[PDB]
């Protein structure tokens, strides 16, 4: 539900700012589980 | 150096073994799956490297190192202890890092002989011309704190100062004579500035070659019938140079005179620096990328992690040796 509000925030053929790209990376990061071999 | 040769076209370069770029990192544009700084540890690696380098770097000329072990070389330890005089404990800041130091004087024997001669001259001049008060103890304490005791009265000017790290007593370095010293009376802080040349060995060796050439020419002329400054010479290789500045805090009034007397005539080094600044190549300023991609940089990430592990594994033994 909150993503739908986030979706309405998305650029709509205007002059929107870079900050969207952070959300984009958030969605992109979901692609696959993180194969972190050795914990820091 | 043996660190994994980065795959072609990475948005970073490996500087001092770590991923960095001249421009400010744009993670958001460049990384799809950025590992956390926790995951990367690049920041950690940078900090440890920084501190260690500050403990071991080339900022001050090294002069004594504890010999790596009825060998009489043991007997030399008290001799090296006595050849310096013992002085009080003072704090130093290195970039974002801070360090603590005790002070040690390098005994200039010429100052001792001249002091004996001066006492002789003063004695001969004078001969030719011819409960207990605690407040007095406080006066003597303050006088010895801002005036000079005998060892300080002889070593006012031309005394030689050695630096040592209280967290790493194994190395001793010379305080830069070619340095600008400012004593802040209000804050009791001292700022030292100096220019440093990364290929200084190249310049010194070329300088030796030129000195040999001039000596050979003079010998050839003599067969028939000098403030050599490498930085002024037209054929001197390009100095890769950096300007440096550092602040000291915690030094007491009496020591400031000794320090203030110890450094070189200012105009001469200023002119030398100006020449260095025209001829020098300045070190480029760059930005570390602390976040790496878990997929494209997996090898680099794991390599860093491994090296960090080894560093930490060694670091415990350092205190275990105490």
């Amino acid at each position: 539900s909150l993503d739908l509000s986030a979706l309405a925030n998305f650029p709509s053929f205007g002059e929107y700012d870079k900050k969207i790209v952070h959300q984009i990376n958030t969605e992109i990061n979901k692609d696959l589980e993180i194969k972190i071999k050795t914990q820091p | 150096a043996s660190r994994a040769k980065l795959a072609t076209n990475r948005p970073f370069e490996i500087v001092a073994g770590l991923p960095a770029s001249v421009e400010l990192p744009n993670y958001n544009s460049s990384l799809t799956h950025p590992q956390s700084i926790k995951n990367s540890g690049v920041l950690y690696d940078s900090l440890v490297s920084s501190r260690r380098t500050w403990v071991q770097g080339e900022m001050f000329e090294l002069y004594w190192r504890r010999p790596k072990k009825e060998s009489p070389t043991s007997g030399t330890i008290p001799l090296i202890r006595d050849k310096m005089q013992k002085m009080c404990d003072c704090v130093m800041s290195g970039g974002p890092h801070t360090f603590k130091v005790r002070l040690f004087i390098l005994k200039n024997d010429k100052i001792e002989q001249k002091w004996q001669d001066e006492q002789e001259l003063k004695k001969k001049e004078k001969e030719l011309k011819r409960p207990k008060r605690k407040r007095r103890k406080n006066a003597i304490k303050e006088d010895k704190d801002m005036q000079l005791t005998a060892f300080q009265q002889k070593y006012v000017q031309g005394a030689e100062i050695i630096l040592e790290y209280l967290e790493f007593t194994h190395s001793r370095y010379y305080l830069p004579k070619k340095s600008v010293v400012e004593f802040l009376e209000d804050t009791d802080e001292i700022i030292i500035s100096w220019i440093v040349i990364h290929n200084s060995k190249e310049i010194e060796k070329f300088k030796t070659k030129k000195i040999k050439a001039k000596l050979k020419a003079d010998q050839k002329l003599n067969k028939e019938d000098v403030s050599f400054n490498p930085l002024f010479e037209a054929d001197c290789p390009t100095p890769l140079y950096t300007p440096m500045t550092m602040k000291l805090s915690g030094i007491h009034k009496r020591f400031n005179q000794i320090i203030r007397n110890s450094v070189s005539p200012m105009e001469e080094v200023v002119k030398e620096m100006e020449k260095i600044l025209q001829i020098g190549t300045r070190l480029s300023g760059y930005n570390l990328w602390y976040q790496l991609d878990g997929y494209d940089d997996e090898a680099l990430s794991e390599s860093l992690r491994f090296e960090l592990n080894e560093w930490e594994h060694a670091m415990r033994s350092r205190r275990h040796k105490r």
